[PDB]
RNA sequence: GGUACACGAAAAACCUUACCUAGACUUGACAUCCUUGGCAAAAUUAUGGAAACAUAAUGGAGGUUAACCGAGUGACAGGU
RNA sequence: CAAACGUGCUACAAUGGCCAAUACAAACAGUCGCCAGCUUGUAAAAGUGAGCAAAUCUGUAAAGUUGGUCUCAGUUCGGAUUGAGGGCUGCAAUUCGUCCUCAUGAAGUCGGAAUCACUAGUAAUCGCGAAUCAGCUAUGUCGCGGUGAAUACGUUCUCG
RNA sequence: CUGCUGAUAAGGUCUUCAAAA
């Protein structure tokens, strides 16, 4: 049957909010909450050749701070620092030029075990017209080859272009989905194929979390060094 | 038609009571939260997603 | 034998010095100010 | 020796209760470490929102989930600071999610 | 030597003080005659129950403070305040009130009310046809 | 299919006469949750009961409970057409349950004025085995009684 | 129902034109979408033409019709005879 | 059918509104790409008006065009 | 709108109707708001006007207790429908808002074949709050507390 | 421990593929 989000399960016992500021009114928290979902889907529909990971914002009464964890950042970056001022553009135009803007790139460390990226590169194959079987099979492979537990893969929609709709599992290893203890990272992606969309659900195991606390600790960003500048 | 309607409802009217609130994401007209200013299934979408802060699901 | 008349006289007239007294004083609030989330005054 | 504010009333709140502690805790500790009197990091009652969403996109309305926000609160009150506290406190960077009400 | 109690029940607290004295007990509810605080409705002997069959001829002075719930919540709050502070005069009554157990928190408290649900456990009419 | 006997609560010495069946039969009297309500008809049609019969109510009430408390059940069992019934003995708990029962429900139907004079002056009749209780007792009798033959199959 | 200090109701561009048409002898039919309108004093003698939602009824007012509302006097749905189901 | 019927709709007098009648509009109420200037859009007061919209007014925050205000312009926007 | 079904509210009543005095909650919400007190009014409410950005101020607890009256009747039950006078919101209340007062007083006296929910603070019952909301016969939805039961011998039968 | 217990319009998806990594 139905399964409830396995983010939003353990959003606030294991998970740090991705937006963390406190509005003035009802009228400002609409306001604020439409400008970080602008600003994120910017970030994720475009300059996807990035492998931008996720991004957090945290915002006071007139301050704006962006943290973009990447995998590759050059291109964010750009040749000696030139698309960088036209995102800062773009993300001033987004939210306002009263107030002040603090975006910050981080290089995301060990980022085959995110399931935010791996989701977009399987969305990529599905769309660059890639055998299904044979993308899977090199997702999966290279998920595992990273050094992570079990990663559950779910692809559905009109598959390889067929009238009728099937959808193709692969688990390899151990996936506690029921468990709120382990960290579990899932994303969803739509591979916009010529012949409809194709949804692409990554469930990836990094451990168990035996550490008490609501997180405020990085996740696989840690394993090299995450220092990646353009703030002030 | 939902463009016209989303465009006239930020557009302000002549009078007061013509005035009445969609949500910002999409543009759902009957149930809207006042309090986040989005309806139900887009405000289920961000909890889900992590968007809104301190929005845990409630186990009373 | 009034045949009604003369108290919906008194109505209508009282209705139309309101038409005849509308003034434009459209407005949208009421308490003003006292809207801030304040700081460490400098931090 | 001076004052300029007595009854100096902080007061704290936030959607997350680890970071209020953990906040709070720096403040008493700075507070402590200049010479003023904390009269005590208390709590208060927490507020708490719930809100209640059809899951389904069309029908079902018997199928619905709930969600909560809570507003934890904490009072703390210290009865003379002068600038030797004052200007220790201006260097605390308390975190977004804590939000102050100081009432001087 | 004074005794103090800590009595609970259907969200209502009670705070029983146990003077010793032999003047007749003299039961007091919140400043109030009982007969007048409660609505007198033979729920007296509720409270006294555990006053009953022990003693009460030893004429324990009470000062009852009790603040929430309704009449028989606040009843069991200051049977289990009586209890508890008896615990604290010959705590050999302990094995004869944990016999007829008027010594444990009775842990009732009304469930909360579940979506699609008419209440507690009620659930709508259903209709097949 | 449940194969769990179910617990039984406490039935509570009565305050007042220091007899189970008193806080029974308020019980059984409830209505709309009201204790007090209750109470004040139970209490107030033994007090009638003391105008009258100028005898013990509490022996009163035993005389009459005792006297309309059945002996014999007949349980429903259908196999082909319509139902045979079968007599069996009933423990002393719902025996004493039925008697109560029977006596409130015909208690709550009599012509006269306020419930208290129509539960008392109902006591009052059952006690000298002339009653409507006594008439429901007689005939569920009755009836195990001409089917006494089947008693031997129940199930 | 409706207040007192308020008064009664006329969306006063009907008010202007029954003015007018009153100081003007030769009156003809006034064609008005108002139907909250109520009818004051000085529209007696006129006909007017309401909106009913498709076509414009004519309706002549009278010295006894003063106080209600413009549109009460004409209808705005009809109904008339059902059909047997089976 | 169970798994629809105080369900979508956690608010239909106007709006909502997607329906009918009628009065009006056409790269359009909204957006991008291009050749091109910004010395506006609002809001409100008059007359015609059922109101849309028209003819005249204060010609407006600003920042030299940033956003937006335009002309030309065909790809097109738009569709509950 | 000739009709039919589903889900609910109100009742057919002395375990009650009306009147007076009066005790005891939890949770939640609030600066175009919550509105204390006072004056006016039979009342909805109006005016003045503090307090509160809130464990501080505001949102009357009702069933329950006592007393008075009705005395088993289509009634001091029941409130539908209907006429009139007013209040509030709103440009605007006729189609099509709700509230108050006055007046009228349908059916209905426990509901056929057949069915529903429930295993303790549960059913039953009494109030309070919030969401969307200028306003709303939401009697709906989501929550909170007060009083507070009866029964389970057993799987022969019935549905899954 | 043997009551009674009858019927259900027509045509239809759904495996593309291992060549291989
Ligand atoms: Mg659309
Ligand atoms: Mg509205
Ligand atoms: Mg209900
Ligand atoms: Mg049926
Ligand atoms: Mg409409
Ligand atoms: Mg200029
Ligand atoms: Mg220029
Ligand atoms: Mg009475
Ligand atoms: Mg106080
Ligand atoms: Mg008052
Ligand atoms: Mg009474
Ligand atoms: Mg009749
Ligand atoms: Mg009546
Ligand atoms: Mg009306
Ligand atoms: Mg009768
Ligand atoms: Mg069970
Ligand atoms: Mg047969
Ligand atoms: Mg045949
Ligand atoms: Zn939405």
């Amino acid at each position: 049957g139905q399964k409830v989000n396995s983010n939003g399960l353990r959003f606030g016992i294991n998970k740090n909010w991705i937006s963390r500021w406190t509005a003035n009114s009802h009228a400002q928290t609409a306001k604020w909450l439409i400008e970080d979902e602008k600003i994120r889907n910017l970030f994720f529909v475009n300059y996807r050749n990035a492998q931008v990971s996720n991004v957090e914002i945290e915002r006071t009464q007139a301050t704006v701070d962006v943290f973009v964890y990447a995998a590759q950042p050059a291109f964010l970056i750009g040749s000696e620092n030139k698309n960088i001022q036209k995102i800062t553009k773009q993300i001033k135009q987004i939210i306002g030029r009263t107030t002040n803007l603090d975006l910050t790139i981080n290089e995301i460390g060990s980022p085959m075990l995110s399931a935010r990226i791996i989701a977009r590169d399987l969305a990529n194959a599905i769309e660059a017209r890639v055998p299904l079987r044979t993308a899977m099979r090199q997702s999966l492979i290279k998920v595992l080859k990273a050094g992570a537990n079990g990663i559950k893969v779910l692809v559905s929609g009109r598959l390889n272009g067929a009238e009728i709709a099937r959808d193709k599992m692969y688990i390899e290893g151990n996936m506690p989905l029921s468990t709120l203890r382990a960290d579990i990272d899932y994303a969803l992606e739509k591979a916009q194929t010529t012949y409809g969309v194709i949804g692409v659900k990554v469930w990836i195991n990094r451990g168990m979390i035996y550490t008490k606390g609501l997180n405020r600790t990085p996740a696989h960003i840690l394993h090299p060094q995450k220092k990646q500048p353009n703030r002030q | 038609a939902k463009k016209s309607l989303k465009v006239k409802q930020t557009r302000i009217p002549k009078f007061a009571v013509r005035a009445y609130t969609r949500c910002q994401r999409c543009g759902r007209a009957r149930a809207v939260l006042s309090h986040f200013g989005v309806c139900r299934l887009c405000f289920r979408e961000l909890a889900y997603a992590g968007a809104i802060p301190g929005v845990k699901k409630a186990s009373w | 034998v009034h045949g009604r008349a003369e108290k919906l006289s008194g109505k209508f007239n009282a209705g139309k010095a309101f038409l005849e007294n509308k003034t434009p004083k459209k407005a949208k609030g009421k308490t003003e100010e006292y809207t801030k989330h304040r700081s460490l005054n400098e931090l | 020796n001076a004052v300029k504010y007595p009854e100096l009333k902080i007061k704290l709140e936030s959607y997350d209760s680890t970071l209020l502690d953990l906040t709070t805790k720096k403040i008493v500790e700075v507070v402590k470490g200049v010479d003023v009197k904390i009269k005590g990091p208390l709590p208060l009652p927490t507020k708490k929102e719930v809100i209640t969403i059809i899951r389904s996109p069309h029908v079902d309305k018997a199928s619905r989930e709930q969600f909560e926000k809570n507003r934890h609160k904490r009072l703390m009150i210290l009865v003379d600071v002068n600038q030797g506290a004052i200007d220790s406190l201006k260097r605390i960077k308390i975190p977004v999610g804590v939000t102050l009400r100081f009432s001087k | 030597q004074s005794y103090y109690g800590l009595g609970r029940r259907k969200s209502s607290s009670a705070k029983v003080y146990l003077t010793p004295t032999q003047d007749k007990g003299k039961i007091t509810v919140n400043r109030r005659d009982p007969s007048e605080y409660f609505p007198n409705k033979l729920v007296i002997q509720d409270m006294e129950q555990p006053l009953d069959l022990t003693d009460l001829k030893k004429n324990f002075d009470i000062n009852v403070v009790v603040k929430g719930g309704g009449f028989t919540g606040q009843a069991g709050a200051i049977r289990l305040g009586i209890v508890r502070a008896l615990l604290q005069f010959n705590p050999e009554l302990k094995k004869i009130l944990k016999s007829k157990k008027l010594t444990t928190r009775d842990k009732r408290v009304k469930e909360r009310k579940k979506f699609g649900l008419y209440g507690a456990r009620r659930a709508p009419q259903f209709t097949k046809r | 299919m449940r194969k769990n006997r179910a617990p039984k609560r406490t039935v509570l010495p009565d305050p007042v006469f220091n007899n189970t069946l008193v806080t029974r039969i308020i019980n059984v009297i409830m209505e709309d949750g009201k204790k007090g309500l209750a109470q004040r008809i139970l209490y107030g049609a033994f007090d009638l009961i003391e105008q009258r019969t100028k005898e013990k109510p509490l022996t009163v009430f035993e005389r009459a409970v005792g006297n309309v408390m059945p002996r014999l059940e007949l349980r429903v069992r259908r196999i082909a057409g319509s139902n045979y019934q079968v007599p069996t003995e009933v423990p002393q708990d719902r025996k004493i349950a039925l008697a109560l029962r029977w006596i409130a429900m015909f208690a709550r139907k009599r012509h006269e004025k306020t419930m208290l004079e129509k539960i008392a002056n109902e006591i009052i009749d059952a006690s000298n085995n002339t009653g409507a209780a006594i008439k429901k007792k007689d005939d569920t009798h009755k009836m195990a009684e001409a089917n006494k033959a089947f008693a031997h199959m129940r199930w | 129902s409706r207040s007192a200090k308020k008064g009664a109701f006329v969306d006063a561009h009907l008010l202007k034109k029954v003015i007018d048409m009153n100081k003007q002898e030769k009156k003809r039919p006034i064609k008005t979408w108002s139907r909250r309108s109520t009818i004051f004093p000085e529209f007696v003698g006129n006909t007017f033409a309401v909106h009913n939602g498709k076509t414009f009824i004519n309706v002549y007012v009278t010295d006894d019709m003063v106080g209600h509302k413009l549109g009460e006097f004409s209808p705005t749905r009809n109904f008339k005879q059902h059909t047997a189901n089976r």
